[PDB]
């Protein structure tokens, strides 16, 4: 049985503004199996608190999830979204990019 | 419109870490209203959209007594489809099951499933005629054997036909004011200079719902069809989804592009320009 | 509403 490499975005629920108090979100889609970790870092370290949906699958039968926190953002604070899949040699980072 | 029910469940081997993960979801359309996960201290089907928590006590006790007795017979399951391959007991193992029904815009039955996936392929599927099974392998005959000699396929039709359609109208109905609701795309584009001879134009699409919608782009007229980076449409957490797609451009050629953008809430295409 | 059916592999 085959596997599924991870697909990750990083995005804001809403367009990205400074003092406006926002949702950061992890989607994590394409996958198997559902052994999965997710988590969203602020400079670097590990966010406490993340939500995330209740584990669903699309008609390929490859899983998807979103990971999900309240936040504020700012100019200088980076956020980033940290994976771990059976298919990952190493974690995966990806950065929150306001453009993407 | 036209609106479905799915409900959703996967059940995972943990082995030599626990006893079996299942959860099971429920969605109107794109739209989560129920859950039920084995791990969770509840041990109850819990509400995940507003307008499913007016249902009353029993609603709840009945849901939560169907879903507790799927989870268990879907680990036994797990240990038949072992057997059935031979497998071994060192190897974590899913099987995920998918049923519901589509109604049209007047309520009526359009399409039945009621099918299996054994480690993210294919196992068992219920035929569009709701008599039949279509299998996919030596294992799965011979669950398609033991089907037949039980008749599971006509208690299926009676589901799909009967309660399946009942529920989605009454959800339908109850949650009004949220599923029968069509968000259109609010679009725009963006330019992000990547070096002297290049740019990428973005093409945005937000806010929308129900998540179906088509994102393409043009240089004067043609399609650009192997150039264009598309993403997965992606939830904003809000109900709502997303979508961008992106060309590399040559500086000074913006104005050759152009983004189209369909979605049902539109009562006609976008075409947007730099 | 889930379906009411216990059915084995």
């Amino acid at each position: 049985m085959i596997q599924r490499t991870p697909k990750i975005q990083v995005y804001s629920r809403h367009p990205a503004e400074n003092g406006k108090s926002n949702f950061l979100n992890c989607y994590v889609s394409g996958f198997h199996p559902s052994d999965i970790e997710v988590d969203l870092l602020k400079n670097g370290e590990r966010i406490e608190k993340v939500e995330h949906s209740d584990l669903s699958f699309s008609k390929d039968w490859s899983f998807y999830l979103l990971y999900y926190t309240e936040f504020t953002p700012t100019e200088k604070d980076e956020y980033a979204c940290r994976v771990n899949h059976v298919t990952l040699s190493q974690p995966k980072i990806v950065k929150w990019d306001r453009d993407m | 419109g036209s609106h479905s029910m799915r409900y959703f469940s996967t059940s995972v081997s943990r082995p030599g870490r626990g006893e079996p993960r299942f959860i099971a979801v429920g969605y109107v359309d794109d739209t989560q209203f129920v859950r039920f996960d084995s791990d969770a201290a509840s041990q109850r089907m819990e509400p995940r959209a507003p307008w499913i928590e007016q249902e009353g006590p029993e609603y709840w006790d009945e849901e939560t007594g169907k879903v507790k007795a799927h989870s268990q017979t879907d680990r036994e399951n797990l240990r038949i489809a072992l057997r059935y391959y031979n497998q071994s007991e060192a190897g974590s193992h899913t099987l995920q099951m998918m049923f519901g029904c589509d109604v049209g815009s007047d309520g009526r039955f359009l399409r039945g499933y009621h099918q299996y996936a054994y480690d993210g392929k294919d196992y068992i599927a219920l035929k569009e005629d709701l008599r039949s099974w279509t299998a996919a392998d030596m294992a799965a005959q011979i669950t398609k054997r033991k089907w037949e000699a039980a008749h599971v396929a006509e208690q299926q039709r009676a589901y799909l036909e009967g309660t399946c359609v009942d529920g989605l109208r009454r959800y339908l109905e109850n949650g009004k004011e949220t599923l029968q609701r069509t968000d259109p795309p609010k679009t725009h584009m963006t330019h992000h200079p990547i070096s002297d001879h290049e740019a990428t134009l973005r093409c945005w699409a937000l806010g929308f719902y129900p998540a179906e919608i088509t994102l393409t782009w043009q240089r004067d007229g043609e399609d650009q069809t192997q150039d264009t980076e598309l993403v997965e449409t992606r939830p904003a957490g809000d109900g709502t989804f997303q979508k961008w797609a992106a060309v590399v451009v040559p500086s000074g050629e913006e104005q050759r592009y152009t983004c189209h953008v369909q979605h049902e809430g539109l009562p006609k295409p976008l075409t947007l320009r730099w | 509403q889930f379906k009411d059916n216990v059915i084995l592999l």
